[PDB]
RNA sequence: GGCGGUCGCCUCCUAAAAGGUAACGGAGGCGCCCAAAGGUUCCCUCAGAAUGGUUGGAAAUCAUUCGAAGAGUGUAAAGGC
RNA sequence: UGGGCUACACACGUGCUACAAUGGGAAGUACAACGAGUCGCUAGACCGCGAGGUCAUGCAAAUCUCUUAAAGCUUCUCUCAGUUCGGAUUGCAGGCUGCAACUCGCCUGCAUGAAGCCGGAAUCGCUAGUAAUCGCGGAUCAGCACGCCGCGGUGAAUACGUUC
């Protein structure tokens, strides 16, 4: 995976939006197109609406999701069976 | 016998240990080198001192039921958080990016020509 | 006799104090233990029951009584009088010896053992324990077994209520959840 | 107790091989090892890997790390 | 009259609280079975339900409690146990 | 900008790897050719189980490097077993390239260890340095092929004949 030296990756525009809200009694949804961004522990408690190609899917970030990309929780293809 | 598994008595120790879930070829060599048991002796020839040394060595590692619960918990987590991988696990499809238009028979099971 | 020794010396004085028993005869005691193996597979092959009975004897040390179907059922392919099921009744010393091994030897060998149920009381102070698989008992030899089978262990006590039976069983040794 | 219908059953001593704990009981099992017991008697000796005095549930003392929280796993891998 | 049905035996209702009592009145059985499903001696008590319990499911075996008969009595019904 | 072209109850084409002992594993030892290279090919040393990393060296090159080729040969081992065969799948941990590898990358370690016991009707290639088998280089290319193009190593069987 991504080299340990490089550290974990998150887009600064997304990281800024979460940082602006950390000290918030009531959080609000963060609309993002950054599927590539890693879920940091600071994301826990937020709902990040992730673009899946056509819409923003609201994903609630539980502490069990840390380390996974935001895109892992916004499937791009719809398949209900043949 | 060693970790609750009757390892093959006729085989050499390096291989007999591999019949333990969580011990592969490389791990078997490591535990024998630590205990000091020659790799070529059939386990039928292992003395109680050698067997107990192996059991002591193996007890350090995570094997058998302990390993199986550990891995199943990992998959359980992927499903619970609703990740893409978890859905792949739950729907019986390849989880590591493999194409499914063809092949994927290991995950899917036998062909349903219908 | 170790568990019986524990019961008469340690358990009895404590239970009298906890429940304020005016006379010692009120103290609940284990009346009997009945191990039952419901073997419906005897229909498909009679020897599965035969091998089941052999293992049941080694676990308890008593030749089991082969129970028979009292009623015919077509769904189970069962005919009245067919020998399906075996049970053993342990009383006195043989009961205490078995209960000791169950508490101290058998239960720890249960795969991923997190204790025995705590709601498994009939409401009258009798506890029944469902053993999922054999090979927890040291007598089974782990290789003779062809089909892994379990058993219903019914501990019958003279306690009038679940609470007293729960306490009695706990102090006698019981890994309740 | 009827004669010649029951399996052979004798007093025996189980040993916890993880700690050497032993107690007196009866069993139908046999072994090639015997030990002396207090009160001046000898009984066959049966080897048990785990007993109630060495099982994690009964003792309560575990031997693993109880897994690693993913938030803790994340912070450890990167020192945050 | 024909067609169909019936033809001997057992149980019930009809049958009017003794018995008997008819109709091409209303319902069912029989032409056996059992070597114990007979005799006797000794012993035993059911069906279901609730609750708990590995495989095990509405329901197969196990335990307790409740349960006067709601079972069973080879074979119809009545009477009986 | 993100997604898709990589979606998967299924059917077919072309491949790759196998189903083992004419083999698998370990150790030791030998022999090519075509090619490519400047911010590229990288010696040597050191660190790491490894993928690789680090300092650093030569070479715009029949001078230096990629590049000590693999089959092979010689010993040891395994002993017919769904196995010490097979390496799919999955868990975990890493390495690289890249602004980024969740959808969609390649590689590494540990663990896991699927089908497969030589394949129905049918069908394909090949007449010798050929088939078979073994590696090696290159184009595209940050990274990424079991494909394609080329290269050498080892190296057979058979053709009576022209009815179909
Ligand atoms: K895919
Ligand atoms: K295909
Ligand atoms: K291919
Ligand atoms: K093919
Ligand atoms: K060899
Ligand atoms: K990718
Ligand atoms: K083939
Ligand atoms: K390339
Ligand atoms: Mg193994
Ligand atoms: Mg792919
Ligand atoms: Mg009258
Ligand atoms: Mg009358
Ligand atoms: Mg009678
Ligand atoms: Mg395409
Ligand atoms: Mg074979
Ligand atoms: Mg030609
Ligand atoms: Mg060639």
């Amino acid at each position: 995976g991504r080299s340990l030296k490089k550290g974990p990756f998150v887009d600064d525009h997304l990281m800024k939006k979460v940082e602006a809200q950390q000290g918030a009694e009531k959080k609000k949804v963060i609309k993002t197109w950054s599927r590539r961004s890693t879920i940091f522990p600071s994301f826990v408690g937020f709902t990040i609406a992730v673009y899946d190609g056509r819409k923003h899917v609201p994903v609630y970030i539980q502490e069990d999701m840390v380390g996974h990309k935001l895109g892992e929780f916004a499937p791009t293809r719809t398949y209900r069976g043949h | 016998r060693i970790a609750g598994v009757d390892i093959p008595r006729d085989k050499r120790v390096v291989v007999s240990l591999t019949y333990i879930y969580g011990i592969g070829n490389t791990t078997a060599k490591k535990v024998l080198a630590n205990v000091g048991v020659s790799e070529d002796v059939r386990v039928r020839d292992l003395t109680n001192e050698q067997t107990d040394a192996i059991r002591a060595e193996i007890d350090k590692l995570k094997v058998e039921g302990d390993l199986r619960r550990e891995v199943n918990l990992n998959i359980k987590r992927l499903m619970e958080i609703g990740s893409y991988r978890g859905i792949r696990h739950r729907r019986g499809l390849p989880t590591r990016g493999q194409n499914t238009k063809n092949n994927a028979r290991t995950r899917k099971g036998p062909t349903k020509t219908v | 006799n170790r568990l019986k020794e524990k019961y008469i010396k340690e358990v009895t004085p404590s239970l009298v104090e906890k429940f304020n028993y005016s006379s010692v005869m009120q103290t609940p005691k284990v009346d009997k233990i009945v191990i039952n193996m419901g073997v419906g597979d005897a229909v498909s092959n009679a020897k599965n029951l035969d091998k089941a009975v052999e293992e049941l004897a080694l676990i308890t040390g008593q030749k089991p009584l082969i129970t028979k179907a009292k009623k015919s059922i077509a769904g189970f392919r069962l005919r009245e009088g067919m020998p399906i099921g075996a049970k053993v009744t342990l009383r006195g010393e043989r009961m205490y010896e078995f209960l000791d091994k169950l508490v101290t030897v058998s239960l720890p060998r249960v795969r991923d053992f997190h204790g025995v149920s705590k709601k498994a009381f009939d409401g009258r102070g009798n506890y029944t324990l469902g053993i999922k698989e054999q090979l927890i008992f040291p007598e089974v030899d782990y290789d003779l077994v062809d089909k892994v089978r379990g058993m219903d262990i019914v501990i019958v006590t003279t306690a009038n209520t679940d609470e007293e039976s729960r306490e009695l069983l706990a102090q006698l040794g019981m890994p309740f959840q | 107790m009827k004669q010649d219908i029951h399996p052979n059953y004798q007093p025996v001593v189980f040993m916890d091989s993880t700690t050497g704990f032993k107690f007196l009981s009866g069993s139908t099992k046999g072994s090639s090892e015997t030990v002396e017991w207090e009160d001046g008697n000898t009984y066959p000796l049966l080897r048990v890997e785990v007993t109630s005095d060495s099982h994690p549930f009964y003792t309560g003392r575990q031997k693993f790390t109880q897994a690693d929280g993913r938030v803790d796993r994340f912070n450890k891998k990167y020192g945050l």
